């Protein structure tokens, strides 16, 4: 269990293309 | 002085010789001089073994020298049984004692090597491949960029170049979760690092006398003893570890030093049992651990031939030197003068090559500096 | 019964009987009814296995006067006088061995080497400040600074194609935690070289904090006493007059202590306690300091609760190393055949089977 | 500022002007530090079993 998963991220890059999402929702206006 | 066989006879029987023989139980038997009355010589043993009454049986070695009468009192760190209590008397022991294993000591041998990997390398692009992308996209949600890689690449590494900020409202508020995304990868690698550092080093991998990898005997695991010892006794009185006891004559021996330098070599893995030496090879040599519960409480005491007028003597003297201490005395004058390191195990790490390793990661980015910084020259 | 080793003085009044593993030991009676309780414990089971041994028959007839030996005007009273007024030639139970006792009774060979301790083990502690400059982040840390120390020159040659005060002091403050303002870069050349730089600060914390936790986890904090030669046990007043260490009045060691130190004897006579659960809690009480007495009972004491605060010196380095066992008046000569017997007993680890079922504890261990 | 402070500082911009301020969002960095100080602690503690 010394390195970690690249599926042992999950929420980092969740967080991240929520973040991308909302980035370019709110910049339509 | 001390008669003794002059090549140590183990094959060559080279005529005696006066040797000088000092110790404690010299010490001892000086005393018993002094409080008893009587003069003497001294000799070694024809064997350099104690004992037994091996297939007629009869005993090798010094019971059965006294035995004869050659003898009259048999002094030097001796067990007690049975058997040898069917003949001949003894006085109370000595010193207590009781049996102990011995192995090589292992080294701390700290594991920082890792000094990238903890997390993978496949994470260690990816993050890169990251901080990239979502710079560039925060650019592009400006409309301040040729060096608006700076900015997300200091953020990460806490850097403090900071020659701008974004003017635009998008990434003004984009930047939020880059910095949490650095405060928990950072979080992280701290404790993944904390973790991995509590992988112990199982060293007394014997549990006492019950671990099959020594109750059931593994071809991983070298172990003996020295042959005809007492020890043999004990296990063939006590039928169960048989098999080991069987499977450990495939490497017995016939002197201590011989399995002492046995685990110096890091070849036999274990020695055992005269645990009241076991103390001082430890504490003068520190490289080699004691572990295990104490298997037979017994002690070394004084024997004598059978029924002599010297029995009812002896122990009483042995008694009064017990009353006043004298025995402390002679222990802090042979015993406690030995020292090593003994706290525990411990775990450390000042590891020169893990971080070397960085320090010329330091190196390369310099030359990669002077060639790109005079890229940009030309390119200017 | 003193201890675990004879302790069982209980009688069941269900039935008039009493359990199978115990022995009846009807005390005389104060016409002596010869009805006590039946006892069991450690001793008591040493009897039973030997039993099967040699054929004979019990007589556990209890003690009724002192509770040991002693030489009033030189005539053994206790135990010793009760085998020395040839109305009983053989006892057992806790029965230390010296030369004095063994004047005119005999002796078996003893089992269960015993000696003199003492246990007072409230106190604690914590690792001192001797681990920050600890085996983490030595020579590798020198080494890191110098090598942080030479960045200097090449901050210099490309600074030519003001700074160098300015650029240690920025670089020295970035390792540990960026705190403080200026200008660092003027032109993007040292912008990238110095950053990575930082890269190393990181993970220098990311190591750092990681090992000291890791190494504030293992805690010994061995305690810090004054063994049985110190001044503070040897001359209290002398040395501290604040010292309360006692003893049992009537013990075998007092044959020790009033024989060899008279001193400390006197030192200690105005705290000679009775019984042990007294003591046990004079000592959870804080009224007496600390005291002296024999190893096994306070062994066995380890395994109690207030005994987690209660342990021994930190050692096996007793006085006078010492044991015990049956006794009898130079007579039977069955001492040869029981002899082998108790060996045939240590030739099995029945010992070992004993202890588990008296001599393990909790709080101890 | 005060949301990036909380994390790390990374970022610059002139916080007071006029020593007020200049103390009343200091103390909040203090707990932002214990914040951090707690976190990684029970973070690692978490990944022990
Ligand atoms: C440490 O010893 C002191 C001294 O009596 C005591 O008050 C305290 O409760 C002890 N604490 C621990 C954790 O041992």
């Amino acid at each position: 269990s010394s390195q970690l998963d690249i599926d042992n991220m999950a929420g980092v890059f969740y967080m991240l293309g929520a973040a991308m999402a909302l980035s370019l929702i709110t910049f339509i206006s | 002085i001390c008669t003794g066989p002059n090549d140590t006879s183990p094959g060559s029987p080279r005529h005696t010789v006066p040797q000088c023989c000092y110790g404690f139980c010299i010490d001892l038997l000086i005393k018993l001089a002094r409080t008893m009355q009587f003069t003497y010589e001294v000799h070694l043993v024809a064997d350099g073994k104690f004992g037994t009454q091996e297939r007629k049986k009869e005993w090798n070695g010094m019971m059965g020298e006294l035995l004869s009468g050659q003898a009259d009192m048999i002094v030097a760190p001796l067990t007690i049984n049975n058997e040898r209590a069917q003949y001949i008397e003894f006085s109370k022991p000595f010193k207590y004692q009781g049996l102990t294993i011995l192995v090589k000591k292992e080294i701390p041998r700290s594991t920082l090597d890792s000094f990238m990997q903890p997390f993978q390398s496949t994470l260690w692009l990816l993050v890169g491949l990251s901080v990239h992308v979502v710079a560039v996209m925060l650019y592009l949600l400006d409309r301040t960029l040729s060096s608006a890689m700076w900015f997300s690449w200091g953020v990460l590494l806490n850097s403090g170049i900071g020659e701008g900020a974004p003017r635009s409202f998008s990434a003004r508020i984009l930047g939020m979760v880059w910095a949490g995304f650095a405060m928990i990868i950072v979080a992280s690698y701290t404790a993944n690092l904390a973790a991995f550092l509590v992988l112990d080093r199982p060293e007394e991998r014997i549990t006492g006398i019950n671990d099959p990898r020594l109750r059931n005997p593994s071809d991983k695991f070298i172990y003996a003893t020295v042959k005809q010892s007492s020890v043999d006794i004990y296990f063939r009185r006590q039928v169960e570890l048989s098999t080991m006891y069987r499977h450990m004559e495939k490497h017995n021996y016939e002197s201590a030093a011989e399995a002492i330098q046995a685990v110096r070599d890091n070849k036999l893995h274990a020695f055992i049992w005269d645990s009241a030496v076991l103390e001082f090879e430890a504490s003068q040599k520190c490289d080699l651990v004691t572990t295990g519960e104490l298997f037979f409480r017994s002690g070394f005491g004084i024997g004598m031939r059978k029924d002599s007028p010297w029995k009812q003597q002896v122990s009483l003297s042995i008694l009064k030197s017990h009353e006043n201490g004298f025995m402390e005395d002679l222990d802090k004058t042979w015993v406690r003068y030995q020292e090593c390191d003994s706290r525990s195990n411990a775990p450390a790490t000042l590891t020169c090559e893990n971080m070397a390793g960085v320090f010329m990661l330091v190196a390369g980015g310099i030359v990669a500096g002077i060639f790109l910084i005079f890229i940009e020259i030309a390119y200017k | 019964e003193e201890a675990p080793f004879v302790i069982v003085e209980s009688v069941d009044p269900l039935s008039g009987t009493c359990m199978r593993n115990t022995v009846p030991c009807q005390k005389r009676i104060i016409e002596p009814g010869y009805i006590k309780k039946c006892c069991k414990g450690f001793c008591i089971d040493i009897l039973k296995k030997i039993s099967k041994s040699v054929k004979f028959t019990y007589d556990l007839y209890l003690v009724t006067n002192g509770k040991h030996g002693k030489k009033i005007n030189g005539t053994w009273n206790g135990m010793i006088g009760e085998v020395v007024m040839k109305r009983a030639y053989m006892a057992v139970g806790s029965l230390t061995i010296n030369e004095e006792r063994s004047e005119v009774v005999d002796f078996s060979v003893p089992f269960i080497e015993t000696g003199i301790s003492v246990m007072v083990s409230r106190s604690n502690g914590t690792v001192s400040p001797s681990a920050f400059l600890e085996p983490f982040s030595a020579c590798v840390w020198v080494m890191m600074f110098v090598m942080l120390l030479i960045v200097s020159a090449v901050a210099v040659f490309v600074f030519e194609y003001f700074t160098i005060g300015k650029a240690i002091w920025l670089l020295w403050g970035l390792v540990f935690n960026n705190s403080v303002p200026v200008q660092n870069p003027k032109g993007t050349t040292s912008k990238i070289m110095v950053s990575v730089w930082a890269f190393f600060a990181v993970i220098f914390l990311a190591s750092y904090t990681a090992n000291l936790a890791a190494f504030m986890i293992q805690e010994e904090y061995v305690d810090q006493v004054s063994g049985l030669s110190d001044k503070k046990f040897q001359r209290p007043n002398d040395f501290s007059p604040p010292f309360r260490f006692g003893t049992v009045p009537n013990g075998s060691t007092e044959r020790n202590i009033r024989n060899n130190y008279a001193e400390m004897h006197a030192y200690m006579g105005k705290f000679n306690q009775r019984g042990v659960d007294d003591a046990l809690l004079s000592l959870k009480t804080g009224k007496l300091d600390a005291f002296i007495y024999d190893a096994a009972v306070l062994n066995y004491m380890a395994g109690r609760d207030e005994g987690c605060k209660l342990v021994t010196i930190g050692s096996g380095k007793v006085f006078a190393s010492t044991g015990y066992g049956i006794a009898i008046q130079k007579d039977s000569g069955w001492k040869r055949q029981v002899d082998l017997a108790i060996l045939q007993l240590f030739g099995d680890g029945e010992m070992e089977e004993l202890e588990a079922l008296w001599l393990t504890g909790i709080c101890h261990n």
